[PDB]
RNA sequence: GGUUAAGCGACUAAGCGUACACGGUGGAUGCCCUGGCAGUCAGAGGCGAUGAAGGACGUGCUAAUCUGCGAUAAGCGUCGG
RNA sequence: CCCGGCGAGGGGAGUGAAAAAGAACCUGAAACCGUGUACGUACAAGCAGUGGGAGCACGCUGCGUGUGACUGCGUACC
RNA sequence: AGGACCGAACCGACUAAUGUUGAAAAAUUAGCGGAUGACUUGUGGCUGGGGGUGAAAGGCCAAUCAAACCGGGAGAUAGCU
RNA sequence: CGAAGGUGUGCUGUGAGGCAUGCUGGAGGUAUCAGAAGUGCGAAUGCUGACAUAAGUAACGAUAAAGCGGGUGAAAAGCCCGCUCGCCGGAAGACCAAGGGUUCCUGUCCAACGUUAAUCGGGGCAGGGUGAGUCGACCCCUAAGGCGAGGCCGAAAGGCGU
């Protein structure tokens, strides 16, 4: 029962180039390096869905900031306030509020100031 | 370093640049037109215009002259009897360097000379 | 001495980048055969700034 | 109206043929046909008698054009190489190629 | 609208990258078997001085090789199919 | 029949179901080498990807395919 | 007369340069030793591997030598990579 | 009315995978549940074939040397003819043995071979060419040595020897 093996080998090697596709070079065309370099791709794409929710926290929080102080108030103390008040109202909404609507924004400084006063 | 020297060694010792000059000079009274290199060309201007210039005045000494330089009595005759007389009227400028193309073996460019006055 | 690393098809391009054959800008015509030629060359006819100056 | 000339199996490396290939690509055969004559390289000796098929194969094939035609396309692909044994010092032997190249010009009216 | 100043600023590709289309090279894969391998059931178990095994040379309408053949040489006689 | 050297090679015509079966001949993968088109690239530093992401080009009725300016992280496999 | 002297052929190989993917798996150029002898050289023969041969260096025995090469025991053995 | 195989796309499962369909291909494939394995490769300085890089880079093999005219030719630095030039000349000349085996001469061809081109060639193809009483071999004689009827010797093989 001799097997032999062209028609699996080829389909995995099709595989793993077929998720190569757009890399530079050897990466691209050759089996040895297309599939270090498809693993190392997955590890990253492990490491970064990670990385993707601070990157977003971060970029809130500086709008939030930026607006606050716009407003007249810090972040910290804008929080703190809106968390005196009870506002439950997540950061990405509060930077998308910031950009999109200021008056909104304004209204919500003030809910915090006099949650701080 | 080269700074105003004159004539080109052409990738020959002075021995054999000598006896090419010589056939060469003579191939040239010989026949009038002869085919060869741009450069070689070149350098045949400066011996055979002082050869034809050396036949102007026919003396013995001017015979035996062109005879050391060239050791052809044919050429050495055709010499003193026809191009002396031929460019007596003329202040050098006997001959004359065509360019015509490339030679097909190694590329290299071709040049005909030619004496000014022909008529062949 | 050698390589430590294959260099790739794009460095061997670069490095190619240079070895262009620069064509030949503009033939003269001569004026009594009409004929193209290069200019200050013999045509292959013979004819050059209009005289017929070749045996053949 | 596209007609085809192909020269297969030249004795000349792609690479050799392709700077000649470069410099009529795209070109009116008249102006493709000077350029070749005077151009000092082995490869324009064997690309002038693709092109010179090729107008020849748009004479008698196609519809009589010749002054409305130009190079559309012109390419060289890697032939077949020979393999050879050169000796060298010391007992070893080296392994040379002797690339071939086909040449392939398209010319059109259009 | 005119001039100047300041600010900003698209279009370049000698070549290169990636994607797709079409090619070249190359000879994997699939399908195939006049070749093998391992056995079973029967044979036969030897050829040779009546010159063997194995060879050289030759042999045709033949220039060479293979097959057959041997100066009666791709063959001769006889008997059956 | 035509180009060419009374070449090699090729373009037609014809055979054939197929010549994208033309003898360097069933299929014809990959490495490797090209031609064409789209985007990108000549002030920019590193395992070349990954997350975010403008622009552009081409399809569809604000998305899908391609490229990817700029930006966070990031020193191959055995 | 001479295992005499200088020196070509011929036999060798002291020094230097080159070359070291060489023109060459040991050579080229310039110099260098012997050069009637314990010389050199052609043709044929003999000595065979724990053996030969050796003016003796473990030298040489088909570019291989502190035990040749070919085939076999043989898929030796490998607590190692 | 299109199998295996190749190449794309779309969908699908946690994964090895599965499914569908466009193009190519042109004749086989094979469910389901069982059975058997030469059953899965990225590396072993692994084995075999192809193909790259270095790179159009080094090199083109004695520094005795070449120039021109004509001819043939599709094309001439190299082939032919001619004239000059240069080298060897106790050899780089002539002839044998050994070794080789058709390389010899003519006609034709230039794919490959020739370290370039090639009309040329020790290249391909075809035809031709080697004439002995006196040259050599064979032949008659023997040297070193070999073989060796009987023979001596030795487990066999075999060794020595008249």
């Amino acid at each position: 029962a001799r097997v032999k093996r062209g028609v699996i080998a080829r389909a995995r090697h099709k595989k793993i180039l077929k998720q190569a596709k757009g890399y530079y070079g050897a990466r691209s065309r050759v089996y040895r390096v297309a599939f270090q370099a498809v693993i190392k791709a997955g590890q990253y794409a492990y490491r970064d869905r990670r990385q993707r929710k601070r990157q977003f926290r971060q970029l809130w929080i500086a709008r939030i900031n930026a607006a606050a102080r716009q407003n007249g108030i810090s972040y910290s103390k804008f929080i703190n306030g809106l968390k005196k008040a009870s506002v439950e109202i997540d950061r990405k909404i509060l930077a998308d509020i910031a950009v999109f609507d200021k008056v909104a924004f304004t209204a919500l400084v003030e809910k915090a100031k006099a949650a701080l006063a | 370093m080269r700074h105003r020297k004159s004539g080109r060694q052409l990738n020959r010792n002075s021995s054999h640049r000598q006896a090419m000059f010589r056939n060469m000079a003579g191939s040239l009274v010989r026949h009038e037109i002869i085919k060869t290199t741009l450069p070689k060309a070149k350098e045949l201007r400066r011996v055979v215009e002082p050869l034809i210039t050396l036949a102007k005045t026919d003396s013995v000494a001017n015979r035996r002259l062109a005879f050391a330089r060239t050791r052809d009595n044919e050429i050495v005759a055709k010499l003193f009897n026809e191009l002396g007389p031929r460019f007596a009227s003329r202040a050098g400028g006997y001959t004359r360097i065509l360019k015509c193309g490339f030679r097909a073996g190694d590329n290299a460019p071709m040049a005909y000379i030619e004496l000014v006055d022909r008529s062949e | 001495a050698v390589q430590q690393n294959k260099p790739t098809r794009s460095k061997r391009g670069m490095r190619r980048s240079h070895d262009a054959l620069t064509a030949v800008t503009s033939l003269s015509v001569d004026k009594t055969s009409g004929e193209k030629h290069l200019r200050h060359h013999i045509t292959a006819d013979g004819y050059y700034r209009g005289r017929k100056v070749i045996a053949k | 109206m596209e007609t085809i000339a192909k020269h297969r199996h030249a004795r000349s490396s792609a690479q050799k043929v392709r700077l000649v290939a470069d410099l009529i690509r795209g070109k009116k055969v008249s102006q493709a046909l000077d350029i070749l004559t005077y151009t000092n390289k082995k490869a324009a000796v064997l690309v002038k008698k693709v092109l010179e098929s090729a107008i020849a194969n748009a004479e008698h094939n196609d519809g009589a054009d010749i002054d409305d035609l130009k190079v559309t396309k012109i390419f060289v692909d890697e032939g077949p190489s020979m393999k050879r044994i050169m000796p060298r010092a010391k007992g070893r032997a080296d392994r040379i190629l002797k690339r071939t190249s086909h040449i392939t010009v398209v010319v059109s009216d259009r």
